[PDB]
């Protein structure tokens, strides 16, 4: 959550602006003038600079967009309401109305745009449909109005009096209770509202019952209340004559525009009342706010200027393995939707999470800090979303710092350390420390009495490398503990309050981005006579940073709209980009455009992943381009690094030098490359080597096409067979001829059957295993599919003896088909089991018949004692039934 | 349905009316001349309020938890406040029959035998309006805009806040059917209006409707309950009763109705008026049948003076078959939810669904008087168009219900009875002690298998097409939550000690025990996987390995592929099984084929690579090839192909292959040791000269100097 | 599909071999590839070393060898000199071209680079 002024639009003739309304769906900005001026603008510098001067003498006061149906509405100081529609790329007046009694104090469209309420000063209220008077125009009472607002369901319609009273209404002139104002208790003078905004949940709510409606008064005190509350987030501001209120598009930030006595200010708050910053706009006086559609830009009216401020929100994102994790709220479901977009395979993995305090990543893992119904949860997840381990902890996971093999969840007064891995699975050693505890070298286990003591210097940020833990506190003091066994090593007492901290791989220095965005560097181990020292690299508008996983000196940062890379305090040329550094490694920066993704969270394009190469790699690549491999090789040898060596080797392989490539592979100590080059040199044909090298880089389709073009279906088939593309093998085997195509196609069909069966996709593997000739797996597919007719057909199609027939007969016995099981066993030539199943399944007729045939004669005693047991149970009828079945008719 | 009596306490006079504090902390009665204040949690009488001089007839809070009124036979109304002190008072010309508070504006409305009076909190006098006859009921609308007065003439006068009669609803019969109770449906947006709350001075007296969707429940003394709209039109037909009603009310969200009166009992009804069951059976007329503001608790005060506090408990009625899960919604509907596509389907039964059984293309619903049999007809895996196949009209008594293709199974005591879909009875099996569990285990359409467990501890398998039970096991303690492995080769039992015992069904031998199980589910797709929940913790076993337990709210209903399905308070939920833990457990035991079988259920790519490399080091080239294919590493795939062809041509040394694998990962030292052990130091020398590690090549110059 | 079609004289033999399986099979000898000297099975024609198809001896069907090379003077097809010489003892015509071919017409070729030239680079 950072913010900085970015642009300015000077309205001609220096007329004062009294209202700015940024259309949310379309990037239209409507500006009201002090001398009848009304302008419609659009960015990308303006595109649709328009002067909708039709009518509107005097001044222009209220301006409201209709969003859906895209209808602007505007009013004068003379009561002339005008509704404008976009026709032929220009704004023409569509409707004109004029009530000749007073001045329109406010106007507001419904949550669906079908209904509009307009409130005058004399108390008259006119509610219209999109075309005419919808229901009523009420004259109310002896009251002077200033505001109007609908509810989410458009049922209540709460006004605002001139004297400072909000009145809750019915969607008609039916007066329900007056609102109970809890924010103002000690005020004494007259109070005016000057700002009311109800976040009609249209992008979801940050919390399932978060405060939505927001009321402020010109004195400076605000209340962020849900529906008609009685207890509610109260806020005090030093905003003299607060000028406006504007919720975010997601209702997660509230912007309060005013000016202190002291000078213009646009403060920002969370829905729960947490402060976030201050903008300090120039000019004489602010007049209105308006967020963009995406909440990234805010336009605010100061005198004859529309100042634009760029906003960096607090996205819940992370990068684990090749997966970008990003979370967002949506209107339909009441819980966060977290997409584990795996960039390697362009796959998505949508999870739904209730609390989701934070998302943190490190290595191929991701900690989701959430709030449960053991009150808070830290879900340790894979890179594809599967929760490996939900760990329930009690302290609030306000700040989560995740190192490989450690997770530190810190509230404002304590931190909890949990080892979730070993350099390789859970070896949980959970500990909790109060900030003022000064733990010794090692130790109490899971003692939770330390999280209730309370502190006067709360935690503001935390970070942890593989060796140390740095807790930043609200006074600027940072505390350094030894991570594997938490023990207070040092306190440093920096200058400014920390917002973000990062440690290089050496854990020798710490980058600190304060609350105001200023980036500084601290050197922990650099002892001056003191313990640590600053480094004199203060930057101004930094909002993101990342050290190398390889080089302690290498650093990357984002300032406003440019990325800088530092090699020990020496910046390079900026790169125009607006992205978040996913990874900094091997002279390469992988970043993603979250601003673009979160506008279409369902379909993240691969075009939003951008890779940059730092000066060394770009220089080496360009020098390889300009001069031949021979000289760039010498240059790279002068400045050696494994990434450059691999680049040189791959360039040589592309050129098929096979000598510079081998040397550069030796430099990388890459035995795979050395062996591949030796095998390639043993090969004795060009366009054979070219196919080999285009297979080396993973262009499998290119290699296959290359093999086909040189009239080698054999090697294309071999390449597809080394891989698992068996469908490709079937497609290729359809055309031409081969040395052994029946066996190859049978192998392909069996392999596809296995491919479908390993994924529990029978009735697809059953399609194969039949064109191919597989029996053992086909019986399993029939069994799991419960296609017992297919099992019977398979068993009668097998030869007289087989290793599979007994298994089929066992399957039949389990399911209960006595006849098919008996036939299968007799095919196996196992009459003993064929009669044991008849006994087991109580088919005594068949048992006695098979005993007579195959000469066992041991079933007479079986029947005798079975009937004896039945008689012992007084079930004489059952005994008669068996004796009839077994043809023992005499008994 | 089941109601448990939390506490019962008897007063010395008939209980006329009751009221709940909106927080639910305490309740207030009207017994004789005093107002008894009880604590809802326990029933301990706090204070008898002693303001009135005659019998108290009515009481009601202000929906704000700050005041409550009470009118009495002394022709007076006293407004008390919280902390139980009388602060305001006024009088009528007759005994006050009932008093109510406006849900929004706190405008008190107190009726009497001749007139009704309205009083706003800020008003300085009571506005009295005459009435046609004796009023007995008051009911403010949810938005607080209209007031319904039921009268002894069998007439409801619906009036505005001023007192003008907006509409008049005339119950058939006139004075034949006095209107003794009314209640507005409390289900609206205004229900949440007051969920975020935070010297007796006598008061003087001063003498569209079409688009609105409001329902007034009316309890007449012609023994009927009607539902009227605000426009006077009736909703549906009447519901004939055989008792005089004296109290009609609603739950918190207006989903169920409470009805008491001349019958010495209290009954729960659907919001449409279909009877669901009995709440309590009393010894006198129930004069009031209110319900706790935000819970299932109900309180019943009768003429005997008895006050009873029941907690209503609703039983989960559901069935699940593989990827389909049917449950009971709103006590009269059946919701069939697909566990893959999540395409829910609702089936309206208009009657209290007692039991549900589901099966492939079959859905049995036991209504109180009949069983409905539903079928699927389209041959689509995601088909969700259930049509009625049969209606077995018979008052059925059964402990359990099961449904099979072309059959229905009823468990009743020791009788396991098998009926056709037309109601014909085909077979019957007599059991040993008592049938505790039953479950279809698949089979041919008309020849399916059933898995039965008994309180005897004996576990049997019964085939629908034959008259004999096959004995599977004779356990020691009772049986509960039987389940069978996907291959029908393993059984899993819970035996009243939460001890999940797993048996090998063919050798009668048990494989392992677990000490905490309330529900067991075998993986329908992976045979080795097992799941069991008990004690608030999930558990996932892979073969005879340790468990990977989570925390859980609910009990396990199913386990399909890689998803657990658990039920928590009628809400289904899916838990994503971590396949990596069983994968690594199989890997550490050097079991590569089984590790691959577990991995195929879904893991990341790093786990796939780890399994591939561990297979390579373990010299299982088939599983290594398959895992590498799922990672598509042409380098390692070509290495494995080269090793396979070298093995094919005759090379049968298992240390050369491991040396090559080590050299190819990058060990360069263990590979050299393996090369030397396998009798090839020349290959180690070649590796070290190729890597230009000539200081190590001096070590493997074993041959000497023959060039 | 092929059942009930084996010759009645041989159904007994086929069922006898299947009923008592005999996995005993003598391994086929390996011979060098003519291009890269890679040892591959005699009847395998695609060399896994150079990925090149190997010409087949028109006398045995085995892949060609450098040290036993020859060609019929008529059809110019490759053949194994020893194998073609032995087979010509009982056949008076070339197996491939069906032309009159005697033993004397075979000349052992020492330089077979003409037939081992890849078509792409030639
Ligand atoms: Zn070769
Ligand atoms: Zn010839």
């Amino acid at each position: 959550m950072f913010f900085y002024l970015s642009k300015k639009i000077s309205i001609p003739n220096n007329v004062k602006l009294q209202c700015v309304s940024w259309n949310k769906e379309q990037g239209f900005i409507a500006c009201g003038g002090e001398d009848g001026l009304l302008k419609v603008l659009k960015l990308e510098s303006n595109l649709s600079m328009n002067q909708t001067l039709e009518g509107h003498s005097g001044s222009v006061q209220v301006v409201t967009w209709n969003e859906q149906y895209q209808k602007l509405t505007t009013s004068d100081e003379n009561g002339l309401i005008i509704v404008w529609m976009l026709y032929k790329g220009s704004w023409i007046e569509e409707m004109i109305n004029n009530r000749n009694k007073s001045v329109v104090r406010s106007m507001s469209w419904n949550a669906d745009g079908q209904k509009i309420c307009i409130v005058y000063e004399d108390g008259a209220v006119i509610v219209g449909s999109v075309d005419g008077n919808r229901i009523w125009g009420k004259d109310l009472k002896g009251i002077q109005l200033s505001h109007v607002t609908w509810s989410a369901d458009s049922k209540v319609l709460l006004f605002g009096m001139a004297n400072g009273e909000i009145h809750i209404y019915d969607n008609q002139g039916n007066f329900m209770i007056k609102m109970k104002l809890s924010c103002l208790v000690n005020v004494t003078g007259a109070i005016s509202i000057a700002g009311i905004h109800w976040y009609h949940g249209t992008e979801g709510y940050v919390e399932p019952d978060c405060p939505c409606l927001a009321v402020c008064f010109d004195n400076g005190r605000c209340q962020i209340m849900r529906h008609e509350n009685d207890q509610n987030p109260v806020l005090i501001d030093t905003g003299m004559y607060v000028v406006g209120i504007q919720w975010n598009h997601m209702g997660s930030v509230l912007a309060v525009a005013g000016f202190q006595k002291a000078v213009n200010i646009v403060q920002f708050y969370t829905p729960f009342g947490e402060h976030l910053g201050t903008l300090k706009v120039p000019g004489k006086e602010i007049s209105a706010l308006s967020w963009e559609g995406g909440g990234l830009k805010i336009a605010l009216a100061v005198d004859s200027f529309i100042y634009f401020a760029n906003i960096r929100p607090n996205y819940k994102w992370g990068y684990c393995s090749n997966t970008v994790v990003y979370a967002y709220t949506r209107p339909d479901r009441p819980e966060y939707c977290v997409v584990f977009w795996d960039t390697k395979n362009n796959e998505k993995y949508v999870k739904y999470v209730k609390g989701l305090i934070s998302i943190t990543t490190c290595g191929d893992f991701c900690i989701l800090a959430t709030k449960a119904d053991a009150t808070f949860v830290l879900v340790l997840c894979n890179s594809i979303g599967t929760p490996l381990d939900p760990k329930y902890i009690d302290i609030v996971p306000l700040f989560v710092a995740m190192t490989k093999t450690h997770v530190i969840a810190a509230s404002k007064e304590a931190f909890y350390t949990w080892q979730y891995r070993v350099a390789s699975r859970k070896e949980g050693r959970e500990r909790i420390y109060h900030v003022d505890d000064t733990p010794s070298g090692s130790m109490g286990v899971l003692d939770y009495s330390k999280t209730i003591q309370g502190t006067r210097d709360p935690i503001c940020a935390i970070t942890a490398s593989d060796k140390i833990l740095i807790v930043g506190r609200e006074s600027g003091t940072i505390q350094r503990y030894s991570l594997p066994n938490v023990g207070l090593i040092q306190k440093y007492s920096l200058n400014c309050r920390a917002y973000q901290l990062s440690l290089n791989c050496n854990s020798s220095r710490l980058a600190i981005i304060d609350i105001s965005g200023v980036l500084t560097f601290f050197d922990l181990d650099a002892r001056v006579t003191v313990v640590g020292e600053l480094l004199k690299l203060e930057r101004r508008d930094v909002w993101d940073m990342k050290w190398a996983k390889d080089n302690p000196d290498l650093f990357a940062m984002m300032e406003k709209t440019r990325m800088y890379v530092f090699r020990n305090l020496d910046p390079e040329e900026p790169i125009q980009t607006s992205g978040y550094i996913c990874n900094f490694e091997d002279l390469e920066i992988k970043s993603v455009l979250l601003d673009e993704i979160l506008k279409d969270p369902e379909h993240p394009n691969k075009d939003y992943l951008i890779n940059f190469e730092i000066r060394s790699l770009r220089d080496s690549r360009a020098l390889i381009e300009k001069v031949g491999i021979k000289d760039a090789s010498q240059f790279i040898e002068d400045n050696p690094h494994p990434r450059l060596w691999r680049l040189l080797a791959e360039a040589a392989l592309q050129k098929l030098d096979l000598y510079t490539a081998e040397q550069a592979f030796v430099r990388c100590k890459d035995y795979q490359g050395i062996k591949f080059v030796k095998r390639l040199g043993k090969l004795l044909s060009e366009s054979m080597k070219q196919a080999e090298v285009v297979g080396y880089f993973g262009r499998f389709e290119e290699a296959e096409r290359t093999y086909l073009e040189m009239d080698r279906r054999d090697l294309a088939i071999g390449l597809r067979l080394k891989l698992g593309d068996w469908f490709r093998v079937l497609q290729l085997l359809k055309t031409g001829s081969g040395d052994a195509d029946d066996s190859l196609l049978e192998q392909a069909n069996n392999a596809i059957g296995d491919y479908f069966a390993d994924r529990q996709k029978w009735l697809n593997a059953v399609q194969y295993y039949v064109q191919g000739r597989n029996q053992e797996r086909l019986a399993e597919c029939y069994y799991m599919l419960e296609d017992y007719e297919g099992l019977e057909n398979l068993a009668i199609s097998l030869p007289e003896n087989h290793k599979l027939l007994p298994e089929i007969a066992q399957m039949f016995v389990r399911v209960g088909m006595c006849e098919q099981a008996v036939t299968a066993f007799l095919k196996c030539s196992q009459p003993k089991a064929a009669v044991d199943t008849c006994v087991h399944l109580n088919q005594w007729n068949k048992a006695v018949e098979l005993a007579k045939n195959h000469s066992m004669k041991e079933i007479g005693s079986l029947l005798a004692r079975y009937a004896s047991h039945l008689l012992e149970k007084n079930k004489t009828l059952d005994a008669i039934e068996l004796y009839r079945k077994a043809n023992y008719f005499f008994d | 349905m089941r109601a448990v009596l939390t506490w019962r306490d008897k007063a010395e006079h008939c209980i006329n009316d009751i009221a709940f504090k909106p927080d639910g902390t305490q309740l207030i009665l009207a017994a004789g001349s005093r107002l008894l204040v009880y604590d809802t949690s326990d029933g301990t009488l706090l204070q008898p309020l002693k303001g009135h001089k005659d019998t108290v007839y009515c009481v009601a809070y202000a929906k704000d938890g700050k005041r409550f009124a009470s009118g009495s036979a002394d022709k007076s109304v006293i407004i008390w406040t919280s902390k139980l002190e009388g602060i305001l008072k006024y009088t009528h010309n007759d005994a006050i029959q009932c008093v109510s508070y406006n849900p929004i504006t706190h405008q008190l409305a107190s009726c009497s035998s001749s007139d009704f009076g309205l009083w706003s909190p800020e008003q300085k006098s009571v506005s009295k309006h005459k009435s046609s006859s004796k009023i007995i009921c008051c009911s403010w609308t949810n938005d607080g805009q209209y007031l319904a007065l039921g009268m002894f003439n069998g007439i409801i006068s619906i009036r505005n806040k001023n007192g003008e009669e907006k509409v008049k609803i005339e119950r058939p019969g006139g004075s034949l059917s006095p209107i003794w109770s009314i209640c507005w449906n409390p289900s609206s947006r205004w229900e949440s209006f007051w969920m975020n709350r935070e010297k007796s001075a006598v008061y003087s007296s001063q003498g569209n409707l079409e688009e609105r969707n409001d329902i007034l429940a009316v309890a007449d003394w012609g023994q009927k309950v009607s539902f009227y709209q605000l426009s006077g039109k009736q909703i549906g037909k009447d519901r004939a009763l055989n008792f005089d009603p004296c109290c009609i009310s609603y739950f918190t969200k207006g989903e169920y109705i409470l009805l008491g009166g001349s019958d010495k009992q209290v009954s729960l009804f659907t919001k449409d008026g279909v009877r669901l069951g009995t709440v309590g059976e009393q010894n006198s007329w129930v004069w009031t049948c209110q319900a706790k503001p935000d819970s299932n608790y109900v309180v019943v005060g009768c003429q005997d003076g008895t006050i009873s506090f029941y907690q209503l408990i609703f039983s989960t009625v559901h069935g699940l078959y593989k990827d389909r899960y049917a449950y009971r919604d709103s006590m009269t509907d059946v919701i069939v939810q697909h566990l893959i596509t999540e395409q829910k389907v609702r089936i309206k039964c208009k009657e209290l669904v007692k039991k549900i059984a589901i099966y492939r293309n079959r859905l049995a619903i036991q209504l109180p008087e009949k069983i409905l049999i539903y079928e699927l007809y389209s041959e689509d895996l995601s088909d969700m168009h259930y049509r009625v196949k049969e209606k077995i009209i018979k008052k059925f008594e059964c402990n359990l219900l099961v449904v099979c293709a072309n059959h229905i199974i009823l468990c009743q005591e020791k009788r396991l009875q098998c009926l056709s879909f037309s109601g014909v009875k085909e077979r019957e099996w007599q059991m040993e002690s008592l049938i505790r569990y039953i479950k279809v285990i698949g089979g041919p359409p008309g020849r399916e298998g059933l898995l039965v467990g008994l309180k005897n501890g004996q576990i049997l398998k019964i085939f629908v097409d034959n008259l004999f039970a096959i004995v599977l096991l004779k356990q020691a303690t009772a049986v509960r939550c039987l389940d069978m492995s996907a291959s029908r080769k393993k059984l899993a039992v819970v035996d009243e000690n939460d001890t999940c015992l797993v048996y090998d069904i063919d050798t009668k031998e048990l494989l392992f025990q677990e000490p905490n199980a309330n529900s067991v589910a075998w993986n329908t797709q992976c045979e080795d996987m097992l799941c069991f929940s008990g004690g608030g913790y999930l558990n996932i076993k892979a073969s005879t390995f340790p468990v990977h337990r989570q925390k859980l709210q609910g009990f396990v209903v199913g386990y399909n592929g890689s998803k657990i399905f658990c039920l928590h308070v009628f809400s289904i939920s899916a838990v994503e099984v971590p396949q990596s833990a069983p994968m690594y457990q199989y890997l550490d035991r050097k079991l590569f084929k089984e590790a691959y079988q577990i991995a195929c259920l879904g893991v990341t790519d790093t786990d796939w690579r780890e399994l591939a490399m561990e297979a390579l080091e373990g010299l299982d080239f088939e599983t290594a090839k398959k895992a590498f294919i799922r990672v598509q590493d042409l380098r390692y795939l070509e290495l494995i192909s080269s090793i396979e062809e070298r093995k094919k041509r005759g090379e049968t040394n298992n240390d050369l292959f491991l040396a090559d694998v080590f050299s190819y990962q990058g060990k360069f030292h263990e590979a050299a040791k393996l090369y030397k052990r396998s009798g090839h130091e020349n290959l180690a020398l070649e590796m070290y000269t190729d890597l230009c590690m000539f200081e190590y090549a001096k070590d493997f110059l074993g041959s000497g100097d023959p060039k | 599909e092929y059942r009930s079609k084996i010759d009645a004289k041989y159904k007994k033999k086929i069922e006898g071999m299947v009923r008592r399986p005999d996995i005993s099979e003598i391994e086929e000898a390996t011979t060098p590839c003519p291009f890269c000297k890679f040892l591959l099975p005699e009847c395998e024609l695609l060399c896994p070393g150079c990925k090149n198809s190997i010409p087949y001896c028109i006398a045995t069907g085995r892949h060609m060898l450098k040290d036993d090379w020859t060609v019929c003077p008529h059809c110019d097809f490759p053949a194994l000199y020893s194998e073609l010489k032995i087979m010509l003892n009982t056949e008076s015509t070339c197996p491939m071209c069906s032309e009159r071919l005697n033993a004397a017409q075979l000349k052992k070729i020492s330089d077979c680079t003409q037939y081992l030239r890849t078509e792409e680079e030639l």
